[PDB]
């Protein structure tokens, strides 16, 4: 229902030929120390992770084109197309520019995750593709603007400009 | 399946024995034809697949009636 | 339908050449010549979390043919001097080209892999010998009518 | 040829299915048709900035979804008029020999009319004449001349000797890459007509209608949507005030043009740019509605199409989708005999070669319809039948010995499910409190 709200040129949506785990954990802490008593504040809450596992081949089952894999890919010969190399170019820039991605998943959307680390390699077996590894973490983000929801702001002293 | 048929000399008459010619030999075939035009009947439904009777019976093939 | 012969000339066991170096081989032994077999799959199946499959073609073509002897043959007296010969000095790569009839055939380049084990007992005994095979995909070749029908598949 | 550069780099500009054929009035080519992709190139062929078919090709270039290239067909002209029965500056636009750009201007209806035809008078009159009559026309000699609306309230209406229901066997002779059909008459006659011609061809018709009647009681049947309903015939008919002058045919066909029909887009609440809101009351597009007559609404903060039921009463992305799968199914099938019969191995009626049509059936046409979202799949619970498609073939010992004859297979039959949009939502609740 939302895959196909992606266009090609703003809302970019990439597809894995395959992912095989993926995972979601959230973590919290409390003093180890007894409290004075109902004094429950005494709790905070980390940022939530993800991480999955997933693979790019080079002879592909489905070759949808709106997947930004797939831009440019060629219908009969997929093999030329380099497909995994495709794919790596796209992550490196991704992570590199510091994107606030958003993940659509079996059963929750997560929004406003960066791109903390990946992994890629090319081993003896499984030839012709390339595993891929992610990991993922939360972002408590907190002109030309609308005179009206302007507010006073401050520049500091300033020198000549 | 094909046939033939070869006379026996008993049925050859003298004249062809004196011309030294056989004939009457028959043979027998079928010839398999290919295709040339195909037509389908196609069919979108919209709400529903057409339901089926839960007649679980063998579908009888002829009518006891017969007079 | 009814029954067919396969096709018009039979199999001849010894129509089947084998050729290492540039030789001919002969003194083969009991009712199994040679065997060709593949060391990996061609292709390695993953399953997804939710139903994909994706498949990766092999990069590894290496495979073994094992070669049965009688121990009364002189291949064997020439493959141990050639296995000596290579632990010596080096080389150990010879052609290997294997005609066969009215099946597929093969055409690359081998070594010797392990030397079998000797059995003297109150029969004659029989040896095989390992040899590997850089490429081991089987080739049409004599089989006519290959290319047409190599067109004919349909797929998407 | 010779290269003189080992890197020769140019940078320049320009260059059920798309294209669209808009059925034109017009002497500017000899052809039926032509293709276009930009206005530009209407303009170098003598268009007049404001003629009917220039206002249909830049509504449809501009729609989110415009086509790739649109395509113009011709029709004779006879005469042309310029009708001024409403005014306030009438600025006007023609041009005569495919260079003469004579804008006339008039300012302030018998006084503008008469005017207007003294101005026109003025020039080169020694290639074009005028008279005026409320209404004011204009007439060629052999020279090509387009007249188009700059300002004003006025509009333009062509008028031929040749008969829409005539023209259209001849356009399609010379080509038919175009799936879309419009016309500029928009006579009860002339629509009619367009819309039998569309039946036989599997072609898509399209209008818009300035008649009043169309949201008029539903008791009154008078209107075109009135006639069409009767005869059962598909045709994506529609209700505006500029259906004529402007000519938004185009608009609406630039929102389904740049679509696959496999993906079973709906085309309830999309925005087509250059209409403008329907004003009626409640009460007149319920009128409308009943119908079958869309409408474009201007909605809560916003603009937007209604409904695509076209006059017979389906929705219209359904018909897409099933002249969709008409042309997939009818050449993939042929595309395989064509192979059998092209290495010598004919297919036969042999009762164990026509079992093969399983895998050819299912592998172009549909599974592509199911990675699409086109066909639906699963089953249902309370009717307790499955939504998987079904394919069945007849056996030799059932094909009369007369198809024999002939080489015909006959009686193939296919199964399939369309997955249904979404439109309304009703919500409904109730704030009981505890006790």
């Amino acid at each position: 229902n939302e895959f196909e709200r992606k266009n090609r040129t703003d809302d970019l949506a990439i597809l894995f030929d395959s992912v095989t785990t993926h995972t979601y954990t959230k973590d919290y802490n409390k003093s180890s120390y007894a409290v004075e008593s109902k004094a429950s504040d005494h709790v905070t809450t980390q940022d939530g992770k993800f991480t999955f596992s997933g693979t790019v081949t080079d002879s592909p089952y489905l070759i949808d084109p709106r997947n930004m894999i797939d831009r440019d890919t060629d219908k009969e010969n997929p093999m030329l197309a380099r497909r995994p190399a495709k794919a790596i170019e796209i992550l490196e820039l991704i992570a590199d520019s510091h994107q606030l991605v958003t993940l659509v998943t079996e059963d929750n959307i997560l929004s406003n995750y960066v791109i903390t680390s990946f992994q890629v390699d090319r081993s003896s077996e499984a030839g012709s593709s390339i595993n891929v590894q992610v990991t993922l973490e939360e972002f408590r983000f907190k002109r030309t603007s609308d005179p009206k929801k302007a507010k006073n702001a401050n520049t500091g002293t300033k020198q000549t400009a | 399946d094909p046939t033939i048929i070869i006379p026996k000399r008993a049925n050859i008459p003298t004249n062809d024995l004196a011309a030294r010619i056989l004939r009457d030999v028959k043979v027998e075939l079928v010839y398999n034809n290919s295709l040339h035009y195909v037509k389908i009947r196609a069919s979108v439904v919209l709400d529903r697949p057409a339901g089926q009777s839960t007649n679980a019976q063998t579908p009888m093939s002829s009518s006891a009636v017969g007079v | 339908n009814q029954s067919k012969i396969l096709t018009l000339q039979a199999y001849d066991p010894a129509k089947v050449l084998v050729f290492i170096g540039g030789q001919r081989v002969s003194g083969f032994a009991a009712d199994t010549k040679i065997v060709i077999t593949r060391n990996n799959d061609n292709i390695s199946v993953h399953a997804g979390v939710d139903g994909e499959i994706s498949n990766a073609l092999s990069r590894d073509n290496t495979g073994v043919m094992t070669l049965s002897l009688q121990n009364t043959a002189k291949w064997n007296g020439y493959l141990a001097q050639w296995q000596r010969q290579a632990n010596v000095t080096g080389l150990i790569y010879l052609p290997v080209q294997v005609e066969g009839s009215q099946g597929l055939s093969l055409n690359t380049i081998g070594w010797i892999q392990k030397q079998p084990d000797l059995s003297y007992g109150t029969e004659v005994g029989q040896m095989d010998w390992e040899i590997g095979v850089l490429d081991a995909w089987l080739s049409p070749d004599q089989i006519q009518g290959i290319a047409a029908g190599i067109t004919g598949l349909l797929g998407l | 040829e010779y290269q003189d550069k080992v890197v020769d780099v140019e940078v320049s500009l320009g260059t059920g299915f798309e294209t669209p054929m808009f059925l034109a009035m017009h002497g500017n080519f000899p052809e039926r048709i032509r293709f276009y992709v930009s206005t530009a190139g209407m303009v170098a062929d003598g268009f007049a900035v404001g003629s009917p078919a220039y206002q249909f090709a830049t509504n449809a270039f501009a729609g989110n979804f415009a086509p790739q290239r649109v395509a113009i067909g011709r029709m004779s002209i006879d005469s042309s008029k310029v009708d001024f029965t409403g005014t306030t500056e009438q600025v006007v636009v023609n041009i005569t020999l495919n260079k003469v750009v004579k804008a006339v201007k008039i300012n302030v209806p018998a006084q503008i009319a008469t005017a207007l035809a003294d101005a026109v008078t003025a020039d080169l009159t020694g290639k074009a004449t005028a008279v005026a009559t409320t209404y004011v026309t204009v007439t060629a000699s052999p020279n090509v001349v387009s007249v188009g609306k700059g300002a004003g309230v006025y509009k333009i209406v062509n008028e031929s000797s040749e008969t829409v229901a005539t023209v259209l066997p001849s356009v399609i002779a010379e080509n038919h890459n175009w799936y879309f059909l419009a016309t500029e008459a928009r006579s009860d006659a002339d629509i009619v007509a367009a819309a039998e011609f569309a039946k036989a061809n599997y072609k898509l018709h399209i209008y818009n209608s300035t008649d009043v009647d169309a949201y008029a009681p539903e008791n009154s049947a008078a209107s075109v949507f009135d006639t069409l309903k009767s005869l059962s015939y598909d045709s994506l008919g529609t209700s505006d005030a500029g259906a004529d002058v402007d000519f938004t045919e185009g608009s609406v066909i630039g929102a389904m043009a740049a679509n696959d029909p496999s993906y079973g887009d709906s085309l309830h609440l999309k925005t087509m740019p250059g209409m403008v809101p329907f004003a009626g009351s409640d009460t007149q597009r319920s009128n409308a509605w009943s119908r079958n007559a869309n409408i474009y609404r201007g909605l809560y903060g916003g603009g937007s199409y209604i409904e695509g039921k076209t006059s017979s009463g389906q929705y219209v992305d359904v018909i897409r989708f099933s002249h969709w799968v008409k042309f997939r199914m009818e050449e993939s099938v042929f595309a395989y005999m064509k192979r059998r019969s092209d290495m010598g191995l004919s297919m036969k009626m042999s009762d164990e070669d026509l079992p093969v049509l399983k895998s050819v059936l299912m592998n172009n046409p549909i599974n592509i319809g199911i990675r699409n979202g086109g066909i639906l799949t699963g089953y249902d619970t309370e009717n307790k039948v499955s939504y998987d498609p079904t394919i069945i073939i007849p056996k030799r010992a059932n094909i009369p010995t007369n198809d024999l004859a002939a080489r015909i297979l006959r009686d193939v039959k296919v199964e399939l499910v369309y997955n249904n949009s979404l439109h309304y939502v009703k919500i409904r609740a109730s704030v009981v409190l505890d006790r």
